[PDB]
Protein backbone atom coordinates (compact mmCIF):
# COMPACT_ATOMS: atom_id res chain seq x y z
CA UNK A 1 0.00 0.00 0.00
CA UNK A 2 2.15 3.26 0.91
CA UNK A 3 5.58 3.77 -0.84
CA UNK A 4 6.90 6.69 1.01
CA UNK A 5 9.89 9.45 0.44
CA UNK A 6 12.17 11.08 2.85
CA UNK A 7 12.78 14.65 3.39
CA UNK A 8 15.83 15.98 3.79
CA UNK A 9 17.25 15.23 7.38
CA UNK B 1 11.40 -5.16 5.38
CA UNK B 2 14.13 -5.28 3.31
CA UNK B 3 16.50 -2.11 3.93
CA UNK B 4 16.02 0.71 1.56
CA UNK B 5 18.67 1.69 -0.85
CA UNK B 6 20.00 5.07 -2.42
CA UNK B 7 22.11 6.18 -5.01
CA UNK B 8 22.60 9.83 -5.12
CA UNK B 9 24.64 11.48 -7.85
CA UNK B 10 26.95 14.14 -6.30
CA UNK B 11 26.58 16.84 -8.58
CA UNK B 12 23.16 17.34 -9.03
CA UNK B 13 21.21 20.99 -9.65
CA UNK B 14 18.16 22.02 -10.63
CA UNK B 15 16.98 20.73 -14.01
CA UNK B 16 13.71 21.06 -16.67
CA UNK B 17 14.96 17.11 -18.03
CA UNK B 18 15.84 14.15 -16.00
CA UNK B 19 17.56 10.85 -16.90
CA UNK B 20 18.84 7.41 -15.91
CA UNK B 21 19.17 4.36 -17.31
CA UNK B 22 18.03 1.17 -15.39
CA UNK B 23 18.12 -2.90 -16.14
CA UNK B 24 16.78 -4.94 -12.96
CA UNK B 25 18.69 -8.45 -12.44
CA UNK B 26 16.57 -9.66 -9.16
CA UNK B 27 12.93 -8.59 -8.88
CA UNK B 28 11.31 -9.53 -5.53
CA UNK B 29 7.83 -8.26 -5.30
CA UNK B 30 6.98 -5.59 -4.20
CA UNK B 31 9.81 -3.49 -5.05
CA UNK B 32 9.73 -0.02 -5.87
CA UNK B 33 12.87 1.39 -7.93
CA UNK B 34 12.19 4.78 -7.76
CA UNK B 35 14.71 6.20 -10.16
CA UNK B 36 14.32 9.54 -10.25
CA UNK B 37 12.95 12.01 -7.02
CA UNK B 38 12.42 15.44 -6.82
CA UNK B 39 11.56 18.15 -4.32
CA UNK B 40 11.17 16.19 -1.10
CA UNK B 41 9.20 17.77 1.38
CA UNK B 42 8.58 21.03 -0.89
CA UNK B 43 6.24 22.35 -3.79
CA UNK B 44 5.46 19.79 -6.54
CA UNK B 45 7.32 16.85 -4.90
CA UNK B 46 7.59 13.73 -6.67
CA UNK B 47 8.85 10.39 -8.07
CA UNK B 48 9.54 7.82 -10.91
CA UNK B 49 10.51 4.27 -11.58
CA UNK B 50 9.48 0.83 -12.00
CA UNK B 51 7.66 -1.29 -9.58
CA UNK B 52 7.32 -5.49 -9.31
CA UNK B 53 3.86 -5.27 -8.09
CA UNK B 54 3.43 -9.04 -7.57
CA UNK B 55 5.28 -12.12 -8.33
CA UNK B 56 8.96 -12.48 -8.68
CA UNK B 57 9.44 -12.46 -12.71
CA UNK B 58 8.10 -11.67 -15.98
CA UNK B 59 4.88 -13.55 -15.24
CA UNK B 60 3.99 -11.02 -12.02
CA UNK B 61 2.69 -7.37 -12.65
CA UNK B 62 5.54 -5.36 -13.86
CA UNK B 63 5.10 -1.56 -13.89
CA UNK B 64 5.89 1.99 -14.73
CA UNK B 65 5.37 4.57 -11.65
CA UNK B 66 4.88 8.23 -11.24
CA UNK B 67 3.17 10.64 -8.54
CA UNK B 68 3.36 14.26 -7.60
CA UNK B 69 2.09 15.31 -4.52
CA UNK B 70 -0.80 17.67 -3.98
CA UNK B 71 0.30 21.53 -4.03
CA UNK B 72 1.35 23.45 -0.87
CA UNK B 73 0.18 26.84 -2.76
CA UNK B 74 -2.97 26.18 -4.41
CA UNK B 75 -6.50 24.62 -3.86
CA UNK B 76 -6.77 23.16 -7.39
CA UNK B 77 -6.27 19.97 -8.54
CA UNK B 78 -3.77 18.20 -11.01
CA UNK B 79 -4.62 17.17 -14.02
CA UNK B 80 -3.58 13.73 -15.69
CA UNK B 81 -3.53 15.71 -19.30
CA UNK B 82 -2.37 12.36 -21.20
CA UNK B 83 -1.96 8.76 -19.96
CA UNK B 84 -1.03 6.36 -22.46
CA UNK B 85 -2.88 2.90 -23.37
CA UNK B 86 -1.81 1.07 -20.25
CA UNK B 87 -1.66 3.84 -17.64
CA UNK B 88 -4.58 4.49 -15.40
CA UNK B 89 -4.40 7.71 -13.08
CA UNK B 90 -5.49 7.85 -9.86
CA UNK B 91 -5.55 10.46 -6.47
CA UNK B 92 -3.63 8.64 -3.63
CA UNK B 93 -4.21 9.61 0.06
CA UNK B 94 -3.19 8.17 3.25
CA UNK B 95 0.22 8.94 2.52
CA UNK B 96 0.14 12.70 2.03
CA UNK B 97 -2.52 12.79 -1.26
CA UNK B 98 -1.76 13.57 -4.72
CA UNK B 99 -2.30 12.19 -8.20
CA UNK B 100 -0.85 8.91 -9.76
CA UNK B 101 0.02 7.07 -12.88
CA UNK B 102 0.26 3.03 -12.59
CA UNK B 103 1.22 1.85 -16.28
CA UNK B 104 1.46 -2.04 -17.28
CA UNK B 105 4.81 -2.05 -18.86
CA UNK B 106 6.40 -5.97 -19.91
CA UNK B 107 10.23 -5.15 -18.50
CA UNK B 108 12.52 -7.86 -18.52
CA UNK B 109 15.29 -8.63 -16.48
CA UNK B 110 18.89 -7.61 -17.92
CA UNK B 111 17.39 -5.17 -20.66
CA UNK B 112 18.06 -1.67 -19.99
CA UNK B 113 14.79 1.15 -19.89
CA UNK B 114 15.71 5.05 -20.27
CA UNK B 115 13.08 6.99 -17.84
CA UNK B 116 13.18 10.35 -18.89
CA UNK B 117 11.34 13.16 -17.05
CA UNK B 118 10.79 16.76 -18.28
CA UNK B 119 9.05 19.61 -16.84
CA UNK B 120 8.35 22.89 -18.48
CA UNK B 121 5.92 25.81 -18.05
CA UNK B 122 3.28 26.70 -19.18
CA UNK B 123 -0.47 28.79 -19.19
CA UNK B 124 0.77 29.80 -15.80
CA UNK B 125 0.99 25.57 -14.49
CA UNK B 126 3.98 23.35 -14.51
CA UNK B 127 4.12 20.70 -16.60
CA UNK B 128 5.59 17.07 -15.42
CA UNK B 129 6.03 14.60 -18.45
CA UNK B 130 7.23 10.48 -18.41
CA UNK B 131 9.16 8.92 -21.23
CA UNK B 132 10.44 5.59 -21.49
CA UNK B 133 13.13 4.38 -23.78
CA UNK B 134 13.04 0.27 -23.97
CA UNK B 135 16.83 0.15 -25.27
CA UNK B 136 16.54 -3.34 -26.75
CA UNK B 137 13.63 -2.01 -28.97
CA UNK B 138 15.15 0.94 -29.63
CA UNK B 139 11.73 1.99 -28.87
CA UNK B 140 10.22 5.91 -27.22
CA UNK B 141 6.98 5.72 -25.51
CA UNK B 142 5.44 8.45 -24.11
CA UNK B 143 3.82 7.26 -20.82
CA UNK B 144 1.88 10.50 -19.23
CA UNK B 145 1.61 14.21 -18.55
CA UNK B 146 0.57 15.74 -15.36
CA UNK B 147 -0.14 19.54 -15.18
CA UNK B 148 0.51 20.82 -11.59
CA UNK B 149 -1.21 24.03 -11.22
CA UNK B 150 1.61 25.74 -9.97
CA UNK B 151 4.05 28.08 -12.05
CA UNK B 152 8.19 28.09 -11.76
CA UNK B 153 8.45 24.66 -10.47
CA UNK B 154 11.05 21.95 -11.42
CA UNK B 155 13.21 19.14 -10.79
CA UNK B 156 14.50 21.98 -8.01
CA UNK B 157 16.70 19.68 -5.58
CA UNK B 158 16.50 16.00 -4.37
CA UNK B 159 17.36 13.81 -7.18
CA UNK B 160 18.10 10.32 -6.37
CA UNK B 161 17.38 6.91 -6.60
CA UNK B 162 16.01 4.48 -4.37
CA UNK B 163 14.94 0.32 -4.28
CA UNK B 164 12.71 0.02 -1.32
CA UNK B 165 10.29 -3.21 -0.22
CA UNK B 166 6.96 -1.73 0.60
CA UNK B 167 5.42 -4.35 2.65
CA UNK B 168 7.90 -6.52 3.90
CA UNK B 169 9.12 -9.39 2.46
CA UNK B 170 13.41 -8.58 3.74
CA UNK B 171 13.62 -12.74 3.05
CA UNK B 172 13.89 -11.55 -0.88
CA UNK B 173 16.69 -10.48 -3.05
CA UNK B 174 15.55 -7.36 -4.88
CA UNK B 175 18.87 -6.23 -7.21
CA UNK B 176 18.94 -4.04 -9.76
CA UNK B 177 22.02 -1.68 -11.99
CA UNK B 178 22.06 2.31 -13.24
CA UNK B 179 23.56 4.12 -15.40
CA UNK B 180 23.39 6.99 -17.93
CA UNK B 181 22.39 9.62 -15.49
CA UNK B 182 21.88 13.23 -16.28
CA UNK B 183 20.51 16.42 -16.25
CA UNK B 184 20.01 19.31 -18.22
CA UNK B 185 20.49 22.60 -16.45
CA UNK B 186 17.59 25.35 -16.11
CA UNK B 187 20.41 27.85 -15.66
CA UNK B 188 22.19 27.13 -19.21
CA UNK B 189 20.20 24.20 -20.68
CA UNK B 190 23.47 22.45 -20.73
CA UNK B 191 23.69 18.85 -19.40
CA UNK B 192 25.10 17.56 -16.10
CA UNK B 193 26.53 14.36 -15.64
CA UNK B 194 25.68 12.17 -12.93
CA UNK B 195 29.09 10.17 -13.01
CA UNK B 196 29.87 9.82 -9.19
CA UNK B 197 26.89 8.83 -7.24
CA UNK B 198 26.90 7.23 -3.74
CA UNK B 199 25.35 4.01 -2.93
CA UNK B 200 23.98 4.07 1.00
CA UNK B 201 21.90 2.04 2.79
CA UNK B 202 18.92 3.88 4.28
CA UNK B 203 19.34 2.19 8.00
CA UNK B 204 22.73 2.87 8.74
CA UNK B 205 22.58 0.28 11.44
CA UNK B 206 21.62 -2.44 8.96
CA UNK B 207 24.03 -4.42 6.94
CA UNK B 208 21.54 -6.53 4.59
CA UNK B 209 22.50 -5.01 1.13
CA UNK B 210 25.20 -3.97 -1.14
CA UNK B 211 26.48 -2.19 -3.79
CA UNK B 212 29.59 -1.75 -6.27
CA UNK B 213 30.06 -0.73 -9.62
CA UNK B 214 31.65 -2.03 -12.91
CA UNK B 215 33.20 -0.01 -15.60
CA UNK B 216 29.45 0.32 -17.13
CA UNK B 217 26.96 0.35 -14.01
CA UNK B 218 26.42 0.94 -10.70
CA UNK B 219 24.62 -1.79 -9.02
CA UNK B 220 22.52 -2.51 -5.32
CA UNK B 221 20.75 -4.92 -3.94
CA UNK B 222 19.26 -6.06 -0.61
CA UNK B 223 17.29 -8.16 1.10
CA UNK B 224 17.99 -12.45 2.08
CA UNK B 225 21.59 -13.10 1.95
CA UNK B 226 22.97 -9.51 1.05
CA UNK B 227 25.62 -8.17 3.18
CA UNK B 228 27.52 -5.29 2.47
CA UNK B 229 30.83 -4.97 1.50
CA UNK B 230 31.04 -1.21 1.69
CA UNK B 231 30.30 -0.34 5.19
CA UNK B 232 27.34 2.31 5.78
CA UNK B 233 28.31 3.42 1.87
CA UNK B 234 30.41 4.32 -0.65
CA UNK B 235 31.02 6.76 -4.21
CA UNK B 236 31.95 5.27 -7.29
CA UNK B 237 32.59 6.72 -10.37
CA UNK B 238 31.30 5.83 -14.20
CA UNK B 239 33.02 6.10 -17.46
CA UNK B 240 30.33 7.69 -18.74
CA UNK B 241 30.66 10.82 -21.35
CA UNK B 242 30.23 14.34 -20.22
CA UNK B 243 27.48 14.76 -22.72
CA UNK B 244 24.60 12.30 -23.46
CA UNK B 245 23.90 10.46 -26.20
CA UNK B 246 20.76 12.36 -27.52
CA UNK B 247 19.33 10.42 -31.01
CA UNK B 248 17.95 12.16 -33.86
CA UNK B 249 14.43 13.68 -34.52
CA UNK B 250 13.47 11.94 -37.95
CA UNK B 251 9.67 11.92 -39.11
CA UNK B 252 7.48 10.89 -42.55
CA UNK B 253 4.95 13.46 -43.28
CA UNK B 254 1.76 11.21 -44.33
CA UNK B 255 -0.86 13.62 -45.43
CA UNK B 256 -1.13 17.40 -46.30
CA UNK B 257 -3.92 18.14 -48.65
CA UNK B 258 -7.01 20.53 -48.43
CA UNK B 259 -10.10 19.10 -49.54
CA UNK B 260 -14.20 20.04 -48.83
CA UNK B 261 -12.66 22.68 -46.96
CA UNK B 262 -11.13 21.04 -44.18
CA UNK B 263 -7.10 21.02 -44.02
CA UNK B 264 -5.77 17.39 -42.82
CA UNK B 265 -2.01 17.20 -42.11
CA UNK B 266 -0.26 14.33 -40.20
CA UNK B 267 3.23 13.25 -39.75
CA UNK B 268 4.55 9.27 -37.82
CA UNK B 269 7.60 9.51 -36.24
CA UNK B 270 10.23 7.07 -37.19
CA UNK B 271 10.51 4.18 -35.08
CA UNK B 272 13.87 5.01 -34.26
CA UNK B 273 13.57 8.52 -33.36
CA UNK B 274 13.03 10.41 -30.65
CA UNK B 275 9.51 11.56 -29.15
CA UNK B 276 7.54 14.29 -30.43
CA UNK B 277 7.44 17.28 -27.67
CA UNK B 278 5.32 19.74 -29.74
CA UNK B 279 4.53 20.87 -32.82
CA UNK B 280 3.35 23.85 -34.64
CA UNK B 281 2.09 24.44 -38.75
CA UNK B 282 2.55 27.60 -40.05
CA UNK B 283 0.32 27.92 -43.83
CA UNK B 284 2.06 30.51 -46.73
CA UNK B 285 0.21 31.65 -49.60
CA UNK B 286 3.47 31.52 -51.37
CA UNK B 287 5.99 28.90 -52.09
CA UNK B 288 9.23 31.33 -50.47
CA UNK B 289 7.41 31.43 -47.26
CA UNK B 290 7.64 35.02 -47.08
CA UNK B 291 5.59 37.30 -45.86
CA UNK B 292 3.07 36.32 -42.66
CA UNK B 293 1.52 33.29 -42.51
CA UNK B 294 -2.16 33.30 -43.62
CA UNK B 295 -2.87 30.69 -41.15
CA UNK B 296 -1.35 29.16 -37.89
CA UNK B 297 -1.81 26.07 -35.75
CA UNK B 298 -0.09 26.24 -32.98
CA UNK B 299 0.77 23.95 -29.67
CA UNK B 300 0.35 20.60 -31.00
CA UNK B 301 0.85 18.32 -28.42
CA UNK B 302 3.17 15.55 -27.85
CA UNK B 303 0.94 13.09 -28.23
CA UNK B 304 -0.98 14.50 -31.53
CA UNK B 305 -0.02 13.47 -35.17
CA UNK B 306 -1.29 16.32 -36.75
CA UNK B 307 -4.36 18.30 -37.23
CA UNK B 308 -7.77 18.26 -39.07
CA UNK B 309 -9.47 21.83 -39.31
CA UNK B 310 -12.58 23.69 -41.15
CA UNK B 311 -10.65 26.68 -42.61
CA UNK B 312 -11.27 28.45 -45.90
CA UNK B 313 -7.62 28.48 -47.83
CA UNK B 314 -6.82 30.03 -51.07
CA UNK B 315 -5.59 28.21 -54.40
CA UNK B 316 -1.53 27.68 -53.81
CA UNK B 317 -0.65 26.99 -50.45
CA UNK B 318 2.69 25.40 -48.66
CA UNK B 319 2.68 24.07 -45.14
CA UNK B 320 5.95 25.17 -42.80
CA UNK B 321 5.73 21.80 -40.44
CA UNK B 322 7.83 22.15 -37.66
CA UNK B 323 8.19 19.33 -35.23
CA UNK B 324 10.42 19.45 -31.63
CA UNK B 325 11.77 16.78 -29.86
CA UNK B 326 11.83 15.97 -25.85
CA UNK B 327 15.44 17.22 -26.03
CA UNK B 328 14.43 20.60 -27.90
CA UNK B 329 15.90 19.43 -31.59
CA UNK B 330 13.88 20.91 -34.45
CA UNK B 331 12.93 19.05 -37.58
CA UNK B 332 11.13 21.32 -40.46
CA UNK B 333 9.75 20.47 -43.21
CA UNK B 334 7.91 22.20 -46.00
CA UNK B 335 5.50 20.88 -47.92
CA UNK B 336 3.00 22.11 -50.74
CA UNK B 337 -0.41 21.27 -49.62
CA UNK B 338 -2.30 18.84 -52.10
CA UNK B 339 -5.89 21.27 -52.95
CA UNK B 340 -8.16 18.15 -53.28
CA UNK B 341 -6.39 15.02 -52.52
CA UNK B 342 -9.09 12.43 -51.60
CA UNK B 343 -10.72 13.63 -54.72
C1 LIG C 1 3.71 3.89 -4.11
O1 LIG C 1 3.68 2.58 -4.64
C2 LIG C 1 2.66 1.71 -4.00
C3 LIG C 1 2.75 0.35 -4.60
O2 LIG C 1 2.26 0.22 -5.89
C4 LIG C 1 1.25 2.37 -4.13
O3 LIG C 1 0.79 2.44 -5.46
C5 LIG C 1 1.32 3.72 -3.55
O4 LIG C 1 -0.02 4.33 -3.62
C6 LIG C 1 2.32 4.61 -4.27
N1 LIG C 1 2.41 5.93 -3.69
C7 LIG C 1 2.58 7.04 -4.45
C8 LIG C 1 2.65 8.33 -3.70
O5 LIG C 1 2.53 7.00 -5.68
C1 LIG D 1 9.38 6.11 3.65
O1 LIG D 1 9.11 6.38 5.08
C2 LIG D 1 8.65 5.27 5.81
C3 LIG D 1 8.32 5.83 7.26
O2 LIG D 1 7.07 6.51 7.17
C4 LIG D 1 9.73 4.22 5.89
O3 LIG D 1 10.88 4.81 6.58
C5 LIG D 1 10.13 3.84 4.43
O4 LIG D 1 11.29 2.92 4.46
C6 LIG D 1 10.55 5.11 3.67
N1 LIG D 1 10.90 4.73 2.32
C7 LIG D 1 11.85 5.34 1.63
C8 LIG D 1 12.01 4.74 0.22
O5 LIG D 1 12.56 6.24 2.04
C1 LIG E 1 9.19 12.36 0.24
O1 LIG E 1 9.41 13.01 -1.04
C2 LIG E 1 8.22 12.97 -1.75
C3 LIG E 1 8.54 13.52 -3.13
O2 LIG E 1 9.50 12.59 -3.76
C4 LIG E 1 7.20 13.90 -1.10
O3 LIG E 1 7.62 15.23 -1.01
C5 LIG E 1 6.89 13.25 0.30
O4 LIG E 1 5.90 14.09 0.96
C6 LIG E 1 8.17 13.21 1.04
N1 LIG E 1 7.91 12.63 2.36
C7 LIG E 1 8.18 13.35 3.47
C8 LIG E 1 7.84 12.60 4.78
O5 LIG E 1 8.64 14.47 3.42
C1 LIG F 1 15.76 11.14 2.98
O1 LIG F 1 16.51 10.09 3.63
C2 LIG F 1 16.80 8.96 2.77
C3 LIG F 1 17.51 7.89 3.64
O2 LIG F 1 16.62 7.47 4.67
C4 LIG F 1 17.61 9.44 1.60
O3 LIG F 1 18.96 9.97 1.99
C5 LIG F 1 16.86 10.55 0.85
O4 LIG F 1 17.69 11.05 -0.19
C6 LIG F 1 16.56 11.69 1.83
N1 LIG F 1 15.77 12.78 1.19
C7 LIG F 1 16.35 13.95 0.89
C8 LIG F 1 15.48 14.94 0.14
O5 LIG F 1 17.45 14.33 1.30
ZN1 LIG G 1 -4.65 27.02 -12.43
ZN1 LIG H 1 7.19 31.36 -37.93
ZN1 LIG I 1 1.21 22.81 -25.02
Amino acid sequence: AATTTTPAP
Amino acid sequence: SAPGVYVTPKNSVSSDIISIDWSPVQTAPYTYWAVHNWNQGGEAGGYAGFQQQSGFDENGKRTLHFAVWDPISSKEAIKAEYVSPTSVASNFGGEGTGLKIQTTYDWKNYNWYRMTMRSWQENGHTKFGQWLKDVSKNQWKLIGIMDFPVPNVTFNYGQTLFQADWLGNGQDVREARVKNGYGRNISDKKWTSWNTQSIEGQEPLNNNWDGGATSEYLWFKAGGDSRSTIGTGKTFTLNQPSQPEIGKLDYDVKSTYYENEKLNITWQLKDSSTPQFKGKIEIYNNENMTGQPINVINDIKSYQNGISQSISLPTNTYAKIVLTDIFDQTVEKKVKIKNESPN
